[PDB]
């Protein structure tokens, strides 16, 4: 059930390259697998938080806390403004 | 894509239920790490003097960040 994410990944790598700057039929793959592996390595870190609230449900606290644990400080300071932002 | 990304939230172990912020924040947080992963094997593309991303260029991004050290899996080095 390690299901993959949609082909909009083909479209975020274009956004993040240059214009002369174009993209191989294998590695628009191996991304699309990486960040299949990406939201499984995150949510299995958080869930182990949550299990020491014996909470059952998993917030972008949680995820959060699971990015900085796991060694992503380059990604909490942006996606904090953006999830108060989404409950602002 | 969110009903996906709950999918795959629940569908490897995730505890019972999951908030709609998750989600949302989760899209963005995957926005954020196609981008540092896509820099790092451009990076590494064109350093080499390729104008191509190529499948190898992503193992090279993966293989010397100690941030991505569980996608080896994936890459053989």
């Amino acid at each position: 059930d390690r299901f993959l994410p949609i082909a909009n990944v083909s479209r975020i790598m274009k956004r993040s390259l240059p214009a002369n700057a174009k993209i191989s039929k294998e590695s628009k793959e191996t991304v699309q697998e990486c960040v299949s592996e990406f939201i499984s390595f995150v949510t299995g870190e958080a869930s182990d938080k949550c299990q020491r609230e014996k909470r059952k449900t998993i917030n972008g606290d949680d995820l959060l806390w699971a990015m900085t644990t796991l060694g992503f400080e380059a990604y909490v300071g942006p996606l904090k403004s953006y999830l108060n932002r989404y409950r602002e | 894509p969110l009903a996906r990304i709950k999918k795959i939230m629940k569908a490897d172990e995730d505890v019972r239920m999951i908030a709609a912020e998750a989600p949302v924040v989760f899209a963005r947080a995957c926005e954020m790490f196609i981008l540092e992963l896509t820099h790092r094997g451009w990076a590494h593309a064109e350093e080499n003097k390729r104008r191509t991303l190529q499948k190898s260029d992503i193992a090279a991004a993966i293989a010397r960040t100690e941030v991505f050290d569980f996608l080896v899996d994936i890459v053989p080095r």
